């Protein structure tokens, strides 16, 4: 967006020496076929386990029984003959 | 020698229109922006990463 100087104008570009025209043109680089080499193993001996863990520990229980329940020799009360 | 046997180092396009033509101290000044020092005597590094 330059302003044209009317007192000192200039013309378009003139030819100048050039950079040997084939040396600015590249070759198209020619890929050969390739292979991810080797026979891959199916599994890996991992350093960490792959499953979930638990944040807190919960107390577990198992039921037990008591035993054969016996009789008893109670201390027996007195007879309510109007004193009680 | 520390640059005193080189006039300049450069990286030209085709055989014409250089892109970084520098004396051996301006060349080493661009290396000091990279590795915060400069290489031993005779070694010149050019970064194009």
């Amino acid at each position: 967006m330059a302003l044209i100087n009317p007192q000192f104008p200039y013309a378009g570009p003139v030819p100048i020496p050039g950079p040997a025209p084939t040396e600015t043109m590249p070759l198209l680089n020619y890929r050969v076929e390739g292979r991810i080499a080797g026979i891959q193993q199916a599994r890996q001996f991992m350093p960490f386990l792959q499953g979930p863990h638990r944040e807190v520990a919960e107390q577990t229980y198992y039921a037990i029984g008591t035993g054969i329940q016996m009789g008893q020799t109670f201390n027996q009360p007195l007879i309510n003959t109007q004193e009680g | 020698n520390a640059g005193t046997d080189i006039n300049y180092l450069s990286q030209r396009t085709a055989n014409f229109s250089d892109t970084r033509k520098l004396d051996p101290k301006t060349w080493a000044a661009q290396t000091r922006r990279r590795i915060a020092t400069d290489f031993p005597k005779g070694v010149y590094y050019c970064d194009n990463r």
